[PDB]
């Protein structure tokens, strides 16, 4: 979003991160999401001592 | 320029990286023979030319 | 539309009605047209150029 | 309003900001305003890192 705003030519020096966040984008939305994908058991390591 | 509406989903792996440093522990062994002249690249103990 | 061929000038009435029907909060982009059944085959890059 | 007052030849060198705003205009009203117009969501960019 900051890259897009700077590409348009806005002065974003003093406006804060919260203030930058509401800034209008004009029909464009930018989002990022983090996930972790599970997997099935494939290799099992068992150690037994007597 | 206005184009067709864009909906894009991107997946990337978090490339956890440790920097690669100069390899250490390798030996250059130089010898004379009339068979298989040149380098042989013996990376494995049991990989021996006959 | 309905086994009838329409000219572009013929469909001007329908498209104008479509723009008139929609409210102000919403836009016309990406709206279904259940009446229409077939369009001449036309590629994506040509559509981008025309737009 | 300043341009209009200069056009009629009034001496406004010493008259200050609010005083210039107070000056009679004679059935003429000058007004300026600023707004920001919203738009519909059109292009969505979602970036996912696993």
């Amino acid at each position: 979003q900051k890259s897009y705003l700077k590409s348009k030519g806005v002065d974003l020096s003093y406006m804060t991160l919260q203030e930058i966040k509401e800034a209008n984008t004009g029909s464009k939305v930018f989002l990022k999401a983090k996930i972790k994908v599970l997997d099935a058991m494939e290799d099992i390591d068992l150690s037994i001592e007597i | 320029a206005i184009g067709l509406p864009s909906i894009n989903i991107s997946f990337k792996e978090l490339a956890t990286t440790v920097k690669e440093r100069s390899a250490r522990g390798i030996i250059a062994m130089v010898l004379k023979d009339a068979k298989a002249l040149g380098l042989n690249e013996i990376h494995e103990k049991e990989d021996i030319p006959v | 539309v309905g086994e009838k061929k329409y000219s572009v000038d013929e469909f001007t009435s329908r498209v104008a009605g479509l723009i008139a029907g929609t409210p102000l909060s919403q836009s016309v982009t990406y709206t279904k047209l259940s009446d229409v059944v077939d369009i001449p085959k036309m590629t994506k890059v040509d559509a981008e150029s025309r737009v």
